[PDB]
């Protein structure tokens, strides 16, 4: 995943000038005398504002092609009468029938001997790790979103 | 009406943002070391790197934390230097070991060298004398004391 | 990057030395010094 | 693909004070008598 955190001050210092001018003219009579006017105004406004704010984010990006790294831990055996030399197992790998892929363990994860009876790692050590998938043990196993 | 505003602001912003797949780059500092009887030359060693129960990645150094001599009782580095840095996990000392985003919260198995012997004369030769051939004899015709 | 001398230090310094193959040739390719090092110290004493 | 999403929240105070001058002036009459007048007005 790609997770990532934007918080920032902000400060917002704003002035306003503003002349309106006003002509009016206004037009009455009482019934039962006749009276007219016309007003005029002149108005000049000073106003000042001073705004600031924090905000805050919280981003999430995800590659719905490479959404995590698998990472195995792995213990050798053999059972028959040979011992085998610089042991390099090729490594089917199922979720539901498909498979993830096929590692061919380079130069990290392979064994340098194997006597019969014996494991790798041997008996007294916890499982060996298989990272990676190329033949330079770089890149790690992919897997889909939806896997 | 004629109004007239003019404002001016000033902002500021301070980002953080992580890979929860490479949350940080390991780098060990190591001593080798050899009590038999036999110098091995061009000594490396896979390196199981455990955390809770699982394993973090498995690196057979390469050039860089390799080790061109290891007489019986010695060290590498040698008695007087302080140890040497295994920075990298690949076959090319490029891309530092990696670890899991909940990781960050919170072994030695077979050791491939060579030995030596003479070829045509008074000379000695390393190249094709991995000791990994002869192991595996040894420990079920013998005895470990 | 906030951060006697510490900085400078020097392990093992792989080489190769030259020796005459079939006539007045000199080579230099599969004489790896670090083999005889081994060997002489152990047998030796410095000076 | 490559999806992401993107949530924060904002907060913004912000005062403004305000200084207006009105001078006005009318003119008006009575037929049938004249009347003239003109205010000033001040407000912070």
């Amino acid at each position: 995943e790609h997770a990532s955190t934007d918080q920032g001050k902000t400060v917002s210092r704003a002035t306003t000038n503003s002349k309106t001018e006003s002509n009016t003219a206004g037009v009455s009579v009482n019934v039962g005398n006749v009276t007219t006017n016309y007003s005029h105004t002149t108005d000049n406004s000073t106003a000042v504002q001073d705004s600031n704010g924090e905000s805050w984010n919280t981003g999430l990006s995800i590659n719905k092609g490479e959404s995590a790294y698998i990472n195995a831990n792995v213990r050798y055996y053999n059972t028959g009468t040979a011992p085998m030399y610089k042991v390099t197992p090729t490594t089917n790998l199922v979720l539901d029938g498909d498979t993830l892929s096929t590692i061919k363990a380079q130069e990290n994860q392979i064994g340098n001997n194997l006597s019969p009876g014996d494991t790798y790692p041997k008996k007294g050590l916890s499982p060996l790790a298989l990272n990676t998938m190329d033949q330079f043990s770089s890149r790690l196993i992919p897997i889909n979103y939806d896997q | 009406s004629t109004a007239v505003q003019d404002s001016n602001g000033e902002s500021w912003n301070t980002g953080l943002s992580i890979n929860k797949g490479e949350s940080a780059y390991i780098n060990a500092n190591v001593r080798y070391y050899n009590t038999g009887t036999a110098p091995m030359y061009k000594v490396t060693p896979t390196t199981n790197l455990v955390l809770d129960g699982d394993t973090l990645s498995t690196i057979k150094a390469q050039e860089n934390q390799i080790g061109n001599n290891l007489s019986p009782g010695d060290t590498y580095p040698k008695k007087g230097l302080s140890p040497l840095a295994l920075n990298t996990m690949d076959q090319f000392s490029s891309r530092l070991i990696p670890i899991n985003y909940d990781q960050l919260k919170k072994e030695t198995t077979q050791v491939s060298g060579n030995f030596g012997t003479k070829n045509s004369s008074g000379q000695i030769v390393t190249e094709g004398n991995s000791w990994s051939d002869y192991i595996s004899q040894i420990d079920s015709i013998s005895a470990s004391i | 990057l906030k951060k006697k001398q510490i900085k400078l230090e020097t392990t093992q310094v792989s080489g190769n030395f030259g020796t005459k193959n079939s006539s007045g040739q000199i080579v230099t390719e599969g004489n790896s010094w670090s083999d005889y090092i081994s060997q002489i110290d152990s047998i030796s004493a410095s000076i």
